[PDB]
RNA sequence: GUUUGGUUCUAUCUAGGACCAUGAUUAAUAGGGACGGUCGGGGGCAUCAGUAUUCAAUUGUCAGAGGUGAAAUUCUUGGAUUUAUUGAAGACUAACUACUGCGAAAGCAUUUGCCAAGGACGUUUUCAUUAAUCAAGAACGUAGGGAUCGGGUGGUGUUUUUUUAAU
């Protein structure tokens, strides 16, 4: 199980942290539109399913 | 004293960004005053409902006349029926626990600011005069 | 100096072009 | 420090205040915002004073704060 | 810009008559008013607290306690001072406290809530000269630079954190 928490983390990490940066970096929409993502939100899938929720 | 107020821009017309017809706003203006919505109250709703500027930019004359050529005319203007308003919200206050005696000295200030515009308006005749509040 | 230890983009102006606005025919 | 009182450097009238200048004007811009409940555009006001709601789907747009009102965090925008 | 009233004229669509509810441009870095996030030991009313001070009760042990430059007066074996456990009473808000905050001025410092008010800022919102100055009266009693407080804009690092709201 110590190589198990190893490796399970270690493939966490870096998924989470490349979906943070893509939330933080996603500027462009396809119509001049720049995406509002407020400060240190971890990701687009959080955003969306929290607009879904705000109706 | 401080300045802190709006910089109407140099252009006198509407912004061109604009894709929305004329009427449509004097439609959406006497709706709202059909809601009851104080002239002020119209004039940002209106800065932030649909992109106009402010109704002499995008209308052809200002709200006031707008409203009073839609029959929607205020018997009293804003600021009079505002500062009303207040004299007598402070006047309740006061009455409700007399020891208030800074609310005593703003009440003065108050009646003094609403005499000054009564004399005003009075004087310019827009109010039917004896109107000399209350 | 505070201005430039903040920022990333922030040229060096150089002194001897401190004061030229604009030039018609640009560059060649 | 000295400069012409006529049209000064552009940096130096964006530096100072929008009353200050020759010409007063606005440094409020409109921008289009994209509602994300239903993918239409709306216009709104940068200082925007009032919590402004979509026709199509009344979410929320933009709370009011002093100065600029924030965007709520799933709306799209684009100044114009 | 009426709700209706009534007339005729085409092959159910139309034409022509009357009544009934409206007052000159600009928007001053002149002015007052709206609105917004705020802002303050600003005010009024309740409410909460603190350990002091005094008094009372109950414990404990024994000759002094007080007070001053010295004394003295006073209190004290019916236990003064001191100790501990409480309880009551009113007043005040130690340090934080600054060349900082507010109010028209005198003044204003515990918490929490209510009641209104006010200032600055923000503003592509409204009104259109409404302004100032004071007897009488009225309520209350020369130019420059740095730093800081309140608000706003932009930057882009750490504090922050993430689908609960806030900012
Ligand atoms: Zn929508």
């Amino acid at each position: 199980l110590k190589e198990d928490i190893h490796t399970h983390m270690a493939i966490f990490e870096q998924r989470e942290a490349q979906a943070q940066e893509d939330v933080q970096s996603s500027i462009v929409d396809e119509d001049g539109f720049t995406l509002v993502v407020g400060k240190n939100t971890k990701s687009l899938n959080s955003i969306r399913k929290k607009i879904l929720n705000k109706n | 004293k401080g300045i802190s107020s709006s910089a109407i821009p140099y252009s006198r017309n509407a912004p061109a960004w604009f894709k929305l017809s004329s009427e449509s706003v004097i439609e959406q203006i006497v709706k709202y005053a059909r809601k009851g919505l104080t002239p002020s109250q119209i004039g940002v709703l209106l800065r932030d409902a649909h992109g106009v500027t402010q109704a002499r930019v995008i209308t052809g004359n200002k709200i006031m006349r707008i409203l009073k050529s839609n029959g929607l005319a205020p018997e009293i203007p804003e600021d009079l029926y505002y500062l009303i308003k207040k004299a007598v919200s402070v006047r309740k206050h006061l009455e409700r626990n007399r020891k208030d005696k800074d609310a005593k000295f703003r009440l003065i200030l108050i009646e003094s600011r609403i005499h000054r515009l009564a004399r005003y308006y009075r004087t310019v005749a827009v109010l039917p005069p004896n109107w000399k509040y209350e | 100096a505070n201005e430039r230890r903040t920022r990333k983009d922030m040229p060096y102006i150089s002194e001897r072009k401190k004061q030229i606005v604009g030039t018609v025919h640009k560059y060649e | 420090l000295v400069q012409d009182l006529l049209h000064p450097t552009a940096a130096s009238e964006a530096r100072k205040h929008k009353l200050k200048t020759l010409v007063q004007g606005p440094r409020s811009y409109f921008l289009d915002v994209k509602c994300p409940g239903c993918l239409n555009i709306t216009t709104v006001f940068s200082h925007a004073q009032t919590a402004v709601t979509c026709e199509s789907c009344s979410t929320i747009l933009c709370t009011p704060t002093g100065g600029k009102a924030k965007l709520s965090e799933g709306t799209s925008f684009r100044r114009k």
